[PDB]
């Protein structure tokens, strides 16, 4: 309002406390932006890692798993996403960096590839990936032999459909 | 010359046009100037605050 | 100590990572340890490799009953102001 | 013998009413902050010009208070709608939505009243003390593939059993807990038993 | 004479700053609901089968 001039600054005192309210409001909305991120991404206790030898029954997760030779250890599809999108004014940095959030999503993704839904209810219990896929088929009302007799076709369809997200983005 | 402000002046890598006397950016703040004796253009940076 | 949030004076920069206590920003937190004030990069949690293979399964042999609380605001104070008398 | 999410509402509302009260002592560019000291030592033509600045400042104070109450009541309404939905889905039923009624497999919930809110006590089941086993998708017997009806085939190292998936309780593999579909030459990982 | 002219600027700039701060409250209340939906989808679609 004044820009470092004592004449304007003394007249401003006559307006009371409007400018302590404005700062209180902006601080209250800058704290909840970090609260917003904490409740979407910190949904794990452990940071789970995936095994070095990756045989998941024909399913291929290589375009969504972290890539060490990339910036911030992001996945291949997390990169396409980060490439597509003075006077009393300042911008505060977020509490979680982008590296930390990519770490959180890789822990969620290694928990689900490897334990199914067990890690969101307690300790993670490993199960082979095709048997997890058979449980999920049971959950929609198809029998398990329909997965086990069509494993290679279901895995090819999944791989070919993950390959199209990458093109469309 | 009448351009009045406060800040820290450094030397720059801009190139005005011979008739142009000072520069300004988006939001229309002055961020460069030409001084009327050396004929050199200088960057203007606000003095640190926080 | 120079962070990305600014310049920090009066806190020692340790090398270990704890849970966040007071958020400084851009990944740095501070805490009162031992007796002094220290500043560190926060830790996300303990690491864990799952013993995944293609014919191994883990099955639980016991259970616990857990009870936890959840608190929610329903209402606030009803106030009126007479605009003329104010 | 915790409740900060309820104390935050009380504190924010008191902190707004205090600011509204305290703005009654600014001049807003008049000679006095009290209206009677403008009325007592001034006559109507010049009392009016000073009274108008007080009216202008106090009106703006009041409008800021009311707008920020309207924005905060809309946040309280979302919370109360969520608490109504939890009362219906966690206390009057058993939910399958993960994490909706506590961490773990929801069993039941009990409500308790609080000063301007509600506390839900969530009872959940948490599995414990897991052991390692060897698995197979199907069994092969007589040139037929056998699948479990509800469970998994597990091996303790030498013997094969069926168990339910959340509690270890091994049983013999019979024609009453399995079903048949096909040959044992199409599924990847059949074992012979 | 400069008091009367400075007050006209003070009033305008205060109005503009307070309009900025109201519209940010209204925009943050909308980002908050989106993040609340994202937190529910992470629980119900990523750590479960819906
Ligand atoms: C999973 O799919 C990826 C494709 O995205 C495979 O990796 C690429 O395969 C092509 C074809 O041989 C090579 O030219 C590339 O060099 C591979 N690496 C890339 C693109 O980073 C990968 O081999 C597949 N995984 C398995 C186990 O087959
Ligand atoms: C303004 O006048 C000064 C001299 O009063 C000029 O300064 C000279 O500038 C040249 C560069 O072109 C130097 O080589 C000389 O050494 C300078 N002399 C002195 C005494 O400073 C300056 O060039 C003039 N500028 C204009 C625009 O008229
Ligand atoms: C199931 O077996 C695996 C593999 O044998 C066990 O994984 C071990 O994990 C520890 C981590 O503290 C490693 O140091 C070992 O090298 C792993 N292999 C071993 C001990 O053979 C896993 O702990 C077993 N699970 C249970 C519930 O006993
Ligand atoms: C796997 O389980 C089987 C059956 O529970 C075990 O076989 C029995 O072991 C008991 C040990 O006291 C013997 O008395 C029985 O005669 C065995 N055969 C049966 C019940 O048919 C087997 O020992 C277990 N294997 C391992 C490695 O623990
Ligand atoms: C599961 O993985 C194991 C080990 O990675 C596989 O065992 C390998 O099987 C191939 C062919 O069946 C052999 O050539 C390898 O020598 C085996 N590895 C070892 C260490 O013995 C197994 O085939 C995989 N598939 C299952 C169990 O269905
Ligand atoms: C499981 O048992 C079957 C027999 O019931 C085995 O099948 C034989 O496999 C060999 C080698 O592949 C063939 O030469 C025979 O003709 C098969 N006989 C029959 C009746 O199918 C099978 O190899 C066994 N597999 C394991 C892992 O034990
Ligand atoms: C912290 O660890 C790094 C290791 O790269 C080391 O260079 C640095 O001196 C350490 N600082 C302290 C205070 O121990």
């Amino acid at each position: 309002i004044c820009g470092d001039s004592t004449e304007c600054s003394n007249l401003l005192l006559q307006y009371g406390s409007f400018c302590t309210q404005l700062n209180r409001a902006l601080t209250g909305i800058a704290v909840e932006q970090d609260k917003n991120t904490q409740e979407v991404f910190a949904q794990v206790k452990q940071i789970y890692k995936t095994p070095p030898i990756k045989d998941f029954g024909g399913f291929n997760f290589s375009q969504i798993l972290p890539d060490p030779s990339k910036p911030s250890k992001r996945s291949f599809i997390e990169d396409l996403l980060f490439n597509k999108v003075f006077n009393g004014l300042t911008v505060l940095p977020p509490l979680l960096t982008d590296e930390m959030i990519a770490q959180y999503t890789s822990a969620l993704l290694a928990g689900t590839i490897t334990s199914g839904w067990t890690f969101g209810a307690g300790a993670a219990l490993q199960i082979p990936f095709a048997m997890q896929m058979a449980y999920r088929f049971n959950g929609i009302g198809v029998t398990q032999n329909v997965l086990y007799e069509n494993q290679k076709l279901i895995a090819n369809q999944f791989n070919s459909a993950i390959g199209k997200i990458q093109d469309s983005l | 010359n009448g351009l009045t402000g406060t800040g820290v002046l450094t030397e720059s890598n801009k190139k005005f046009l011979p008739f142009q006397q000072f520069g300004r950016d988006i939001a229309d703040t002055t961020d460069a100037v030409r001084d009327p004796q050396t004929l050199e253009i200088l960057d203007i940076t606000p003095c640190s605050f926080g | 100590f120079q962070t990305r949030a600014g310049c920090l004076i009066g806190a020692e920069h340790v090398n270990n990572s704890y849970e966040c206590d007071i958020p400084i920003g851009a990944g740095i937190c501070a805490s009162y340890q031992t007796q002094s004030i220290i500043a560190y990069t926060m830790s996300l949690g303990a690491e864990n490799s799952v013993a995944y293979s293609n014919n191994s399964i883990a099955i639980p042999t016991n259970f616990t009953i857990s009870v936890t609380t959840e608190i929610l605001p329903v209402s606030m104070t009803k106030t009126s102001v007479d605009c003329t008398m104010y | 013998s915790a409740l900060g999410k309820l104390q935050d509402v009380v504190n924010q509302n008191a902190q707004a009413l205090n600011t509204l009260v305290k703005q009654l002592s600014s001049n807003f560019g008049a000679i006095s902050s009290v209206l009677n000291d403008i009325l007592s030592r001034l006559d109507p033509p010049e009392a009016e010009v000073q009274i108008d600045r007080l009216i202008t400042g106090r009106l703006q104070s009041l409008q800021t208070y009311v707008t920020q109450q309207l924005i905060r009541a809309a946040e309280i309404r979302a919370s109360a709608n969520l608490a109504a939905t939890k009362m219906s889905e966690c206390v009057l039923g058993q939910s399958k939505r993960v994490d909706f009624c506590g961490k773990g497999y929801h069993l039941m919930s009990f409500p308790q009243s609080a000063p301007h809110g509600v506390v839900f006590l969530h009872v959940t089941y948490v599995p414990a003390q897991e052991k390692n086993f060897t698995t197979a998708p199907a069994i092969c017997h007589d040139g037929k593939a056998h699948f479990p009806r509800e469970g998994v085939f597990v091996s303790n190292g030498t013997h094969w059993f069926v168990t339910q998936r959340n509690f270890y309780e091994p049983q013999i593999i019979t024609t009453d807990n399995t079903f048949v579909s096909g040959n044992c030459d199409v599924v990847i990982g059949i074992v012979n038993n």
